[PDB]
């Protein structure tokens, strides 16, 4: 019924999770989570939220302010309030589902916790919508879709105005970090469509 | 990380196959996690990283998905003009603006805890700021304020049961991805998804603007300009983290190009070949490309060229006719550690040689240290992640091209010496370098191979396992950390969509307080060494019939 969430694992371990609405097909899959991969889960939460030297101390905390200085948490919670009811129940479900396998691991921590937990010297706490999104966010968004090398483009340009003058600079800057590079192999073929815009390159924002 | 897609006009036996092989490194427990979802308007199958809600990985029966790197230019920084009366404030279209700020204390296990700012202007975060120029710089993404909206869109992609649906979602995406689709008549499909930035006109992307108002982004552009294609003419879609489309600009990183030379040409050649392409043979590529060295092709012809009136008893000459010899595909020795050929330290020498007598030297230290690598570095646990072609390399690529090149060559990286000179010193100082460790008997140099490492700490740095959890393969394969594939009305089979998937070393992470690993810790680790791959269930009568366990919950929200 509406209650009911079916688990079932193939011959490698598997999971696949049978449910008749959002927040119980989520829940499904975030206690199996829980079940096969707590520690790396609870692990990468603190690596997207900038709380790994609270376990493992000094050496992570340059690391953490890092973490923290890249992002804008508040913002992302405004976000997460933003969503619908059933958007919500994807992230609520899943934060719930994990939850049910972690109450049940600190309960029976003699043989459901992680060894990984007694290694390193504490025990899993809740999760709540935030923390899953962060887990995408802190991952995919903040690290694999923000790479910017900007100021040390202006510095290298500097340095090149510096050793060959100022034009002969910005075409050596084009040289080495070309904006476009017409023989590069493209994904789509030419014939099917090219690029409609064209750039500035020669720096003419401080012009 | 690489894809290809083969569409109806170049499949055999099937009318579309897409092959995925996303890099993002190697660690235990597995980087991506295998999982099902059934209800609720899902029914898919495949694996994600981190078990995000949305697989990025798999199929729905109807259509299958899957993505790659974009490297889009999505992020510019602002130059804040700050002042020394008001700290905090910066000016933006005529008025001293407060900074939004936040306190943070990183609490520290056996330690003192610390206490920092983050500061964010309109254009993003600060990061950091010169007080000798009174100018702070602020990271601008075009997604900001779309992150929960991509991790949504990723999820709804897996109910669209066409092209319009699914571009729909691709269109909520707004990080700098490529996405692939493929479905079960044979059609593909490409989007190199996300929200890019409509800048002022005058604004170079590579370097940062003036934050003062007049360089604000317009807003963003639309989803008509994202590249994108349907059903190409070739009848196929491969990417390995080169350009999307003629015209579109890369990420401004210094080190990262979309130029001539550009390792996706290896796809191209195994695609290319034949006619049409079996799902054996498509997954075969993955095999191939692991093992090909990147450089060989293009710099084999310049090294022909220029020891080409050589005697035979000249060793310029005879690394040279080694590498001829050679089709680039390296294979381990008997021994567990050696390659069969030499052909890559050859290469690896001849080309840290040429950089530095070419780019490196034309550039002022210290960048010049940006362009001196030759894209072989690597650990004793081997690469952290995929083998590319280096950015000096690229750039002595287009310069060993000449007037080929549409690269202006604003300074002769030869220097005003023929080229042919400069690549028979560097074959000088290979010779040199290498009989002076292996002898002067090529043909029994054993040189020594890289091999791949599932670290225990996860992509940060930071650990996710004890380290003893590390596992060690032997070859290094430059390939996805996991490979799936998903083959589309197979005429080997009535079912409409068949599909395999390989997630090292296992689905399971988890060890008991005990120490005894779970049965499912580490049974995909052969596997993915030996190029294999196991199938992944969709249907329930499939899922009943390969069951090893199962649980029934009872829960009201
Ligand atoms: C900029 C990066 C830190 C790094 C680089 O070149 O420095 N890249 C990859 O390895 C490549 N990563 C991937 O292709 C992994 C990926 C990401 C999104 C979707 C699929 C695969 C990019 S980012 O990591
Ligand atoms: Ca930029």
């Amino acid at each position: 019924s509406s209650s009911e969430i079916k688990i079932v694992r193939d011959e490698y371990g598997m999971p696949h999770i049978y449910a008749n609405d959002t927040w119980h097909l989520f829940y499904g899959y975030g206690y199996v989570v829980a079940q096969d991969r707590l520690f790396q889960m609870e692990m990468a939460r603190r690596s997207t939220q900038g709380t790994v030297a609270e376990v493992l101390g000094k050496d992570f905390v340059k690391f953490d302010k890092d973490i923290r200085r890249n992002y804008w948490p508040d913002a992302i919670r405004a976000q997460i309030a933003a969503l619908s009811p059933e958007d919500m129940s994807i992230l609520q479900g899943y934060a719930d589902g994990m939850n049910a396998w972690i109450d049940k691991v600190n309960t029976n921590p003699e043989t459901l916790l992680p060894k990984q937990f007694n290694t390193f010297g504490f025990t899993p706490k809740r999760w709540e919508p935030f923390d899953v999104a962060m887990i995408f966010v802190g991952t995919m968004a903040n690290r694999f879709s923000d790479s910017t090398s900007e100021i040390d483009n202006l510095a290298l340009l500097t340095a090149l105005k510096d050793k060959y003058g100022v034009s002969q600079g910005m075409a050596v800057f084009n040289q080495l970090k070309w904006l476009v590079n017409p023989s590069a192999p493209t994904t789509i073929a030419v014939q099917e469509s090219n690029y409609p815009l064209k750039f500035n390159q020669q720096n003419s924002q401080t012009a | 990380s690489n894809m290809w897609v083969i569409g109806k006009s170049k499949a055999q036996d099937a009318k579309a196959i897409m092959v995925n092989g996303p890099q993002f490194g190697w660690y235990a427990p597995a980087y991506t996690y295998g999982i099902g979802l059934h209800g609720a308007g899902y029914d898919v199958t495949g694996n994600t990283p981190f078990a995000y809600p949305g697989l990025v990985f798999g199929h729905n029966g109807v259509i299958s998905w899957g993505s790659t790197a974009g490297f889009g230019d999505d992020v510019d920084i602002f130059a804040e003009r700050l002042s020394a009366e008001k700290p905090g404030y910066y000016l933006h279209n005529g008025k001293w603006v407060k900074m939004l700020s936040r306190e943070e204390t990183i609490t520290v296990k056996n330690g003192q805890a610390e206490t920092f700012t983050v500061w964010r202007t309109v254009h993003g975060n600060i990061l950091q700021t010169d007080q000798t120029t009174q100018t702070a710089y602020a990271k601008s993404r075009a997604w900001d304020g779309k992150e929960v909206a991509s991790l949504l869109a990723w999820t709804h992609q897996m109910k669209a049961k066409n092209w319009q649906e699914w571009t729909q979602q691709a269109a909520k995406q707004a990080l700098t991805i490529n996405w692939y689709y493929a479905d079960v008549n044979g059609n593909i499909g490409y989007v190199h998804t996300g929200a890019y930035p409509d800048r002022q006109s005058g604004h170079d992307p590579r370097l940062p603007v003036p934050g003062t108002g007049k360089w604000d982004w317009k807003g963003l552009l639309p989803f008509e300009m994202n590249p994108k294609v349907y059903n190409p003419q070739s009848g196929y879609i491969a990417n390995w983290a080169n350009s999307p489309q003629k015209d579109y600009p890369a990420s401004d990183l210094f080190a990262f190009l979309w130029g001539g030379a550009d390792r996706v040409t290896e796809i191209d050649r195994l695609l290319e070949q034949k006619p049409r392409l079996t799902a054996d043979q498509a997954w075969d590529v993955i095999r191939q490309t692991s093992r090909q060295d990147l450089n060989l092709r293009l710099f084999l012809p310049t090294l022909q060229a220029a020891t080409s009136g050589l005697t035979q008893s000249d060793p310029r000459r005879q690394l040279v006719e080694t590498l001829t010899r050679w089709d680039g595909i390296n294979l381990l020795n008997d021994d567990g550690k050696t390659w069969q050929q030499p052909g890559s330290a050859i290469l690896n020498v001849w080309l840290t040689s040429m950089l530095k007598r070419t780019v490196v030297a034309a550039v002022p230290m210290p960048f010049d240290k940006w362009y001196s690598a030759s894209g072989y570095e690597t650990t004793q646990d081997g690469p952290t992640g995929s083998l590319n072609i280096s950015v000096g390399a690229k750039i002595l690529y287009e310069a060993v091209q000449g007037d080929k090149s549409p690269i202006p060559q604003a300074v002769d990286l030869f220097a005003g010496k023929p080229q042919q000179e400069v690549v028979l010193a560097a074959l000088e100082d290979t010779w040199e370098t290498l009989s002076k460790r292996y002898g002067n008997n090529v043909s029994n140099w054993k040189t020594p191979a890289m091999a791949l490492t599932f670290r225990a700490n996860n992509f940060f740095g930071v650990p996710q396992a004890a380290a003893e959890e590390t596992r060690h393969q032997a070859e290094y394969q430059n390939r996805g950390t996991e490979n799936d594939m998903i083959v589309f009305s197979p005429t080997t089979s009535d079912r409409p969509v068949l599909a395999w998937d390989v997630v090292a070393p296992g689905q399971s992470g988890f060890i008991a307080p005990d120490g005894t690993v779970d049965k499912h810790y580490e049974d995909q680790l052969k596997m993915y060494e030996n190029f294999g791959r196991k199938s992944l269930w969709l249907t329930k009568q499939d899922v009943e019939a390969h069951k090893e366990s199962q649980e029934v919950l009872h829960v009201q929200r």
